[PDB]
């Protein structure tokens, strides 16, 4: 996943 | 050389790496695809938005993870  | 039968993919993403988000595909906004995993076949009449990880952005493709997609994938790098 891609985040922050 | 990015081949990963049998798991995941799991590449963290460095400053100025392009991504991959499928509308379709995805299960949500965060799944996501490296350049080296990224299949157009899997996609061909699919909302396709390629992205750039910055300083502000931190995380893995998720190639070979089956719960982040509503589909099976065919990754690339399997391809001959
Ligand atoms: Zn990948
Ligand atoms: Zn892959
Ligand atoms: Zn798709």
């Amino acid at each position: 996943r891609l985040g922050e | 050389v990015h081949k990963h039968t049998g798991r995941n993919c799991g590449r963290k993403f460095k400053i100025g790496e392009p991504l991959y988000r499928c509308h379709e595909c995805g299960c949500d906004d965060t799944c996501v695809l490296c350049i080296h995993c990224f299949n157009p076949k899997d996609h061909v009449n699919h909302h396709v938005c390629t992205d750039i990880c910055t300083e502000f952005t931190s995380g893995i493709c998720d190639c070979g993870d089956e719960e982040a997609w509503n589909s099976p994938l065919h990754c690339k790098a399997e391809e001959q």
